[PDB]
DNA sequence: AACAAAATGATTGACAAAAGTGTTAAATTGTGCTATAATGGGAGCTGTCACGGATGCAGGGGA
DNA sequence: CCCTGCATCCGTGATAGCACAATTTAACACTTTTGTCAATCATTTTGTT
């Protein structure tokens, strides 16, 4: 068959005739008797082919001579039955019919081409009322309705010259008679006459389907059914169950009822029938017709001898969750069983039971036992395979030689869930698996199953050992740190082979190397960790690529000797001589990877396995019941709590106290009383061991058998081993309120019945949130990797220098992320420098690796500039340079990969896991750092205080090395201490505000007059003496009353004199409205200088379970949702002011050296009068809109967000993702723009970036200029139904709605991509597939 | 044996072709054009010349226009 | 359980199992993102046309296999020709330009 | 069930993760083993040949 | 007869298969001890007494 | 040492029961007819909730 | 006088007779097709003259 490259339009009643072979006439399907396909009916064999391969249906023409003659009897075709499956027939209707897609989806293109309301075809369609038709000469345009006694009179009236038709066929005589070309040449005039927003909005709605009906070619009343087409006989079988019952499938009930309703529409019309029953049925036959299409949009015509709905054809087509065809593939040559340890293999090989050898493998057997020549044909081959004769056992073991198979897990989340392994013939039913890989597909041996597959041609193996080995995937590439992580058991041998006793055999003595040791403890002398004394000869590559020993006499042990042993050239002794926890074991994996490449690394990361298996046998690390130790004072530690409950009870019954402080003065009683009992038990268990040196005694770390398991990280944490001795925590109430007394039993001590009842809430809650983490996540993962499904690597360098600054997120006390974690492996988009300018130490643009990133810590470097894959400059893809280098492997990107699904899945495999005194009054700093202050407006005050006078005063602590190190803000009362350059200690209060009172700054002192703050209009007046009491609260405009809503409330503070006093730094006098929750003790009569507050403002702010975030945090974040509280900006910069206020919203304007932006009234505003702001800069305050930073603060604005704002959930988890995998979907979330000015395109229209940039790339690379446009961002539900291809959004989102767009204007697709590519059958572009890809695009444009 | 191809890969610095050219290389031992073996595959063959440096994507094409010479002698 | 050859589905032609030799494994839409993650495109190519759907080619592979001749001559799949007759069983017409 | 003499500790890795290692005086003894009884049934259709 | 890991009672705090073990290496105390008395066939009156 | 000498499948038809091409029987099938009195009536569920988009009333505001 | 705001409503994810009248499947006969079969025609020495 040709090659293909897919289109989909309307079709007209002359093309539907031209698919079908004939006619179905009538509804009968088989015979009852004999069951030959009766003749004429839904299973014809006249029209759909014959039923047995090559024969007619009587019998006359059974031979093959006969290959195309068609009986003369019945004219069946002698030819093959699979023609049965790919002809169709065509039943004519009586009445036409309108297609319900084109009707009753939404926007209904029947609807707003003729420009009619949908309710109002509705009523046309059920025969309710006319509709005229080319009213001619009369009181009576185009569509008017008439209804069904006002077109009595007008009969009366007019008798001709006048048409008004009713029903299908009304619509189809407006639809037709249209022209649309004189409704598009008006239609330009009325879209520029008309002054407003909605006016030509809609406006351009219907001129733009008018030009795309006319453009592709398609006539309008083509969405008028006339002849229906029905489906091949094979496709929607009558097959026969076994027993006599025939099994049918559903679609021959509905086209069994629409060739009755049609037939009897035929009778009832050539005999004449009344009015009134000719019109129930030419309504009773369209209702059968939209219920074959698409059923349930109408009373969901029920099945029959059933009770559930029917299956129309709509719903095949319609999502499962995946498309029909592709997105499901059950497959060939595969299996399935349960897995098992099998700790003696390779890193590289796989058990594989000689049962499923023998039959996953047979027709590799078949050819061997032929061109060995032991059997003749390969049906008697077939036999020898039964009886498994001694050497179908010999042609097995060499078949499966170097044969790798694919084994793969159930519910596979990252890419590492399916490797490759050379299989190794073991007797059973489970498949063993090698202990280093089941970390990476997760899987515990308890019962988990495991497919495996097996790759058939030759370019199918070579990839199953070149890509998908298992020695291959070694680094995860979510991010680059190690996946072959020895896990628990192996661990915990190599935890107890090198620690260290204080005396013990063989101590003290000297050795002469790790020959010397093994032999010493295998032979009973010294025992495995008694400190010795050995000589140890160590390598390091320093010269190029050169090794140099270097002998010492080292001071260790006879377990870190017998360890060095395994360790390769190249590293230190350093490396082994710790106590070798968990942490240590997958670094000694991560600098052996570094130094020494892939082959030493495959052959450690299995020797460092076989000795932490065996010397953990050696341990007997078996956990007994004097291991969880309870410790000597839980009793009075309890107690004390206990008592010390009572007096907060006996205070409270007696009244002192309310409710709430009764509470929460009893939870921090029992929570801090909590953390004694478990404090006390650590210093039991960490310190248990006293020895006995030569002379007096000495204490040591333990050997408890229960806390190696929970130190060396082993199994288990800290906070579980509190469970098993101390006390059992605080349990939660059901809706989250905390329970006030609190477990104290252990499980080494019982529960009672009581305790146990209370337990069960954590633990059921649990389990219900496991299983919808789950459900909720993999419906994350999978709109993410349909966005991302066609973004491939397709270039090695694009030219761009625009990057992003990357520098270390600083979260207030504490830095949270390096530099060397946020820049290692990037390229560097400009040269960078030492803190002496012109002192270039990292060149132009190159792969920062570990050389280059540990310059940067050598040096001081602060920031550097690199590039991002949301700023290339590449057409469809993106450069191998912009991208950067993390991999399994560590060099840079290889052209061709296909970076847009790896990047949707290092997303979503976390997620499916991870769902979920603090007075902080005075700015204390952990450092001694100088403070240097940057933007902001504010000097000293008289006592010596910068006064505040808003929220841009942020706090940078200058390290001593021209960098930062701290970043914090300055509130409202903000006190403060020192200067800007000024040095201080750690821990020093430099700016403080009260937790409960930020009060009113005092910036100038003087008079306070009463403007809108006067008694009754903003604020009553309330009494008090001079001390200058209150409780004065200035309610603000969300605060205010009901009536007084015309007044703001400040104070226009003047100075002694009484006039304006003016802040120094604007034109305005000083009126310091008083914050929100303010309470002004100083009435009018109180005369006060700087720093006296002008109303005090707490804040709770206390618990700190008030905050949002988790899994539904990530996901709102990428749908770009408004947050129900914008924030507003600033648009354009220059000078603030009001305006007339009480329109039910205030207003505002902005004058740059006219614009207008109106404001509501809850909005504490953050401007005054007279201010000059930046473009971009907050005027209220809220939750900024994503889409509100990408219009005006630029798109790199935007990145930096939608980066720290979902990183700041994963670290909060200890989930490790390296960044480039959220601006690789970033990057495809704003690939749309919208048009502004013109010259070659429309001017309003939103066009996709990858054609608005070749546009102007062309003219204005041309001698002309002739468009300019503004970035759009829309989630990743709305940016993929919005593709430029419909197999790449049929196939995900809506169904119905797609096909029905992509069908009006004719689209096309080129697939180019890999959902539209998988799915035809073919190679996809990015892969191994994408050197055939390139290599098929120049074979067009040219010969 | 094979366990790991980096050794290939340097030749081929990209992995994407060396699937693409010992695929090539390995049908032709497969189907007996050719014979450059301990007891292997054809597909651990083609891994072990490249390894080694007999076989690239550059020595199969000159080795296939030498065919057409060859087939244009006994072409006549 | 294990299986290289047996009994087809009816309207779509993939794998099921109801004598003796039950249906293939699932491969599905999530084992399809790690086999596009690697570069593994003749894996995933005939892992979708040859092993399962492909009604004229997976009978070649079959006599490829035991000729001792390990190659592919794929085609299209069947459940993609099931889903041009209904597409077309609607009133929407759909093709395939050919070039 | 049985009661079989069991001990806690990490052998050589064939009880990596939670499977288990049994010891062949169970399989000798014969205490696990279970009997299972199935019903195969062959009807006599009355075909229309 | 069996060998079980002993790092699953630690993460998974079930701490009644340590007990139970105990609890029932003392049941199977006094089978070996009941076994070896009666053995000898030593008398109904030492026997009825432990 | 040649041609006695006698078959032995070729070579000829004859014979055979094997085998498709038409004439009536019996069971299958489709169409019409059937005047005492009949009259708007048939009819399943209900404990998901989420966001986002048109549609229509209402205020709210510029001429 | 004019464009412009809060609330529903909708789709889309997670009880016969007969007496007709016409139609069919099948049961019993044909002649070409192909076999099994021998009394001369053809291509094969057993061992005489
Ligand atoms: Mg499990
Ligand atoms: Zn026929
Ligand atoms: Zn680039």
């Amino acid at each position: 068959t040709e090659e293909f490259d897919i289109k989909i339009a309307l079709a007209s009643p002359d093309m539907i005739r031209s698919w079908s072979f004939g006619e179905v006439k009538k509804p009968e399907t088989i015979n009852y008797r004999t069951f030959k396909p009766e003749r004429d009916g839904l299973f014809c064999a006249r029209i759909f082919g014959p039923v047995k391969d090559y024969e007619c249906l009587c019998g006359k023409y059974k031979r093959l001579k006969h290959r195309g003659v068609i009986c003369e009897k019945c004219g069946v075709e002698v030819t093959q039955t699979k023609v049965r499956r790919e002809r169709m027939g065509h039943i004519e209707l009586a009445s036409p019919t309108a297609h319900i897609w084109f009707l009753k989806s939404l926007p209904s293109r029947i609807g707003l081409l003729l420009d009619m309301p949908l309710r109002d075809i509705e009523r046309v369609l059920y025969f309710e009322s006319y509709v005229v038709i080319e009213g001619g000469m009369t009181n009576l345009e185009r569509q008017q309705i008439l209804t069904e006694e006002q077109y009595l009179d007008a009969l009366e009236e007019f008798g001709d010259e006048f048409d008004a038709k009713m029903g299908a066929e009304a619509i189809q005589a407006l639809l037709k008679s249209m022209d649309l070309e004189q409704e598009c040449e008006q239609l330009r005039e009325e879209l520029n006459e008309t002054n407003s927003e909605t006016k030509r909005k809609k406006l351009t709605k219907r001129i733009k389907l008018l030009e795309a009906f006319v453009q592709s070619g398609n006539k309008p009343e083509w969405m008028i059914l006339t002849v229906l087409p029905v489906l091949p006989p094979d496709l929607r079988p009558l097959v026969p169950l076994d027993g006599g019952r025939f099994a049918t499938s559903d679609l021959n009930d509905l086209y069994r009822r629409v060739i009755n309703r049609n037939n009897r529409l035929k009778r009832l019309l050539d005999l004449a029938a009344p009015d009134i029953i000719v019109r129930n049925e030419k309504r009773m036959l369209q209702e059968a017709v939209d219920a074959l299409l698409d059923n349930g949009r109408r009373g969901r015509a029920i099945t029959g001898s059933n009770k559930r709905p029917l299956k129309s054809l709509a719903d095949m087509i319609k999502g499962k969750q995946g498309r029909f065809r592709q997105n499901g593939k059950r497959v060939d040559y595969s299996g399935r069983s349960v897995i098992t340890v099998g700790p003696y293999l390779r890193l590289h090989q796989c058990g594989l039971p000689k049962k499923m050898a023998l039959e996953l493998f047979k027709p590799f057997i078949y050819g061997k036992l032929e061109l060995r020549g032991l059997a003749t044909t390969i049906k008697a081959a077939k036999k020898m395979v039964e009886r498994e004769e001694a050497v179908v056992w010999d042609i097995l073991d060499e078949v499966i030689r170097e044969h790798p198979v694919l084994l793969n897990r159930a519910p596979t989340l990252h890419r590492l869930g399916i490797q490759a392994f050379e299989p190794v013939l073991i007797e059973g039913k489970a498949i063993q698996l090698h202990p280093l890989v089941c970390a990476a597909y997760n899987a515990d041996f308890d019962g988990d199953q495991m497919a495996v597959h097996v790759p058939l041609t030759l370019e199918a193996q070579l990839e199953a050992r070149a890509l998908m080995m298992s020695t291959n995937n070694i680094l995860s590439p979510a991010n680059g740190e190690p996946i072959i992580v020895p896990s628990q058991d192996v661990v915990l041998g190599l935890y107890y082979m090198t620690r260290d006793c204080v005396n013990a055999k063989g101590e003290g003595m000297v050795l002469t190397g790790p020959k010397e040791a093994e032999r010493l403890y295998r032979s009973g002398l010294a025992s495995l960790h008694a400190r010795v004394k050995v000589r140890i000869t160590e390598y390091e590559k320093d010269a190029n690529g050169e090794l140099v020993a270097k002998t010492s006499l080292k001071d260790t042990t006879v377990g870190r000797a017998i360890l060095w042993m395994i360790v390769p050239k190249g590293l230190p002794y350093s490396i082994v001589n710790q106590a070798l926890g968990k942490k240590a074991i997958s670094k000694m994996l991560n600098t052996c990877y570094r130094i020494l490449g892939l082959k030493p690394t495959v052959i450690f990361a299995d020797q460092i396995m076989y000795t932490g298996f065996a010397y953990a046998a050696r341990s007997g690390a078996s956990v007994g019941i004097d291991d969880m130790v309870i410790p000597e004072k839980k009793h009075e530690i309890i107690s004390e709590a206990e008592a010390e409950v009572a007096e907060i009870q006996e205070q409270f019954q007696s009244g002192l106290v309310t409710a709430g402080e009764r509470y929460n003065k009893v939870i921090d009683i029992w929570a801090a009383a909590n953390d004694r009992v478990s404090k006390a038990m650590m210093d039991n268990l960490q310190t248990e061991t006293v020895i006995n040196r030569d002379g007096q005694e000495e204490k040591q770390v333990s050997f408890n058998s229960i806390y190696m398991m929970a130190d060396s990280g082993a199994r288990g944490s800290a906070a579980q081993i509190r469970q098993l001795a101390g006390m059992r925590g605080l349990m939660a109430k059901p809706d989250g309120s905390i329970i006030e007394t609190p477990i104290t039993a252990n499980f080494r001590e019982g529960l009672n019945v009581l305790q146990y009842f209370i337990s069960t809430h954590g633990a059921r809650k649990g389990l219900a949130d496991t299983a919808l983490k789950t459900a909720n996540s993999g419906y994350l993962t999978r709109r993410l990797v349909d966005v991302a499904q066609d973004l491939v690597v397709t270039e090695d360098d694009c030219g761009t220098h625009e990057g992003i600054m990357m520098t270390p997120v600083i979260e207030g006390g504490d830095v949270k992320e390096p530099l060397r974690d946020r820049v290692l492996g990037r390229v560097t988009a400009e040269d960078v420098l030492k803190p002496g300018t012109a002192d270039i130490l990292v060149p132009r643009n190159t792969l920062l690796h570990e050389q280059w990133c540990d310059l940067l810590e050598e040096n001081s470097v602060d920031a550097v500039k690199v590039r991002s894959v949301v700023s290339c400059d590449t057409d469809f893809g993106v450069c191998a340079h912009c991208y950067g280098r993390d991999l399994a492997r560590g060099h840079i990107i290889n052209k061709g990969e296909a970076i847009g699904v790896i990047a949707a899945q290092s997303i979503g495999e976390p997620g499916t896991q991870l769902t979920m005194a603090a007075a902080e009054s005075s700015i204390q700093v952990k450092n001694k750092g100088s403070i240097k202050l940057s933007n902001v407006k504010s000097v000293v005050n008289s006592s010596g205080k910068l006064v505040i006078t808003s929220r841009n005063t942020e706090l940078k602590l200058i390290d001593e090395f021209g960098r930062t190190k701290e970043s914090y803000k300055v509130p409202y009362g903000a006190v403060l201490a020192k200067g800007d350059g000024e040095q201080v200690a750690g821990g020093e209060t430099v700016a403080n505000w009260d937790p409960h009172t930020m009060p009113v700054i005092t910036e100038v002192s003087g008079f306070v007059r009463f403007t809108d703050m006067i008694d009754g209009q903003t604020i009553t007046r309330q009494t008090d003496e001079l001390t200058g009491l209150s409780s004065l609260v200035v309610l603000d405009s969300a605060e205010r009353t009901a009536g007084g809503k015309d007044l703001r409330p400040a104070l226009k503070i003047v100075d002694a004199q009484g006039n304006d006093v003016l802040i120094p730094g604007t034109d305005m006098p000083a009126q310091y409205f008083l914050p929100g929750k303010a309470i002004v003790q100083l009435e009018d009569g109180v005369q006060i200088s700087s720093g006296d507050t002008l109303a005090r403002i707490p804040q709770e702010s206390g618990g700190t379970k008030d905050i949002t975030g988790g899994l539904p945090r990530v996901a709102d974040l990428f749908e770009a949702r408004r947050p129900k509280e914008p924030a507003i900006l600033a648009e354009i910069s220059g000078i603030v002011s009001f305006g007339k206020e009480t329109k039910g919203k205030r207003r505002l304007v902005i004058t740059p050296v006219p614009y207008e932006e109106m404001i509501p009234k809850w909005r504490q505003l953050n401007v005054f009068e007279g201010e000059r702001v930046e473009r971009g800069d907050v005027i209220s305050d809220g939750p900024e809109a994503p889409h509100d930073i990408l219009r005006l603060r630029g798109v790199h604005a935007v990145t930096r967000y939608i980066v720290n704002e979902v990183q700041d959930v994963y670290r909060l988890q200890g989930v490790k993702i390296n960044d480039k995998h959220i601006e690789v979907i970033v990057r495809q979330m704003l690939r749309k723009a919208t048009i502004v000015n013109a010259g070659s395109s429309d001017f309003l229209e939103g066009e996709q970036v990858e054609y608005s940039r070749v546009k102007i790339a062309n003219r204005e690379l041309e001698a002309n200029g002739k468009a300019t446009y503004s970035r759009d961002l829309l989630g990743i539900t709305k940016a993929s139904l919005a593709t430029e291809s419909f197999i790449s959004a049929a196939s995900f989102q809506e169904t119905t709605r797609v096909l029905t767009e992509a069908a009006v204007a004719g689209k096309r697709d080129e697939l180019r991509g890999l959902k539209e590519n998988v799915i035809v059958g073919r190679l996809i572009p990015a892969g191994t597939g994408y050197a055939y890809h390139q290599d098929r695009m120049r074979r067009r444009a040219a010969g | 044996a094979r366990v790991t191809v980096q050794d290939a890969v340097e030749k081929i610095g990209n992995r994407f072709d060396l699937v693409l050219v010992a695929a090539r290389r390995a049908r032709q031992m497969q189907v007996g054009g050719k014979d450059l073996e301990e007891n292997d595959k054809t597909t651990v063959i083609a891994l072990r010349e490249i390894e080694e440096g007999l076989i690239n994507n550059q020595i199969l094409d000159v080795r296939e226009r030498q065919e057409q010479q060859e087939q244009e002698a006994a072409e006549l | 359980h294990a299986r290289s050859t047996g009994s087809y589905s009816l309207v779509t032609q993939q794998p099921l199992g109801g004598k003796a030799q039950f249906g293939g494994q699932r491969f599905g839409e999530m084992e399809v993102w790690a086999l596009e993650a690697y570069g593994a495109a003749y894996t995933l190519q005939e892992m979708l046309t040859v092993k399962s759907d492909d009604v004229n080619g997976r009978t070649k592979m079959y006599k490829n296999i035991v000729d001792g001749n390990h190659q592919m001559e794929p085609g299209m799949p069947e459940s993609f020709n099931v889903l041009l007759k209904e597409i077309r069983s609607l009133g929407i017409n759909i093709e395939l330009e050919d070039e | 069930g049985q009661n079989m003499r069991v001990a806690f500790m990490p052998w050589n890795g064939y009880n990596f993760e939670d499977s288990i290692l049994v010891s062949e005086r169970v399989v000798q003894e014969d205490r696990f083993t279970t009997i299972h009884i199935q019903e195969l049934a062959c009807v006599s259709r009355d075909t229309k040949l | 007869d069996i060998v079980l890991n002993p790092l699953g009672v630690p993460s998974r705090m079930n701490i009644g298969q340590i007990l139970e073990t105990h609890l029932g290496m003392a049941a199977k105390g006094i089978g070996d001890k009941i076994n070896a008395m009666l053995k000898q066939q030593q008398e109904v009156a030492k026997l009825r007494e432990f």
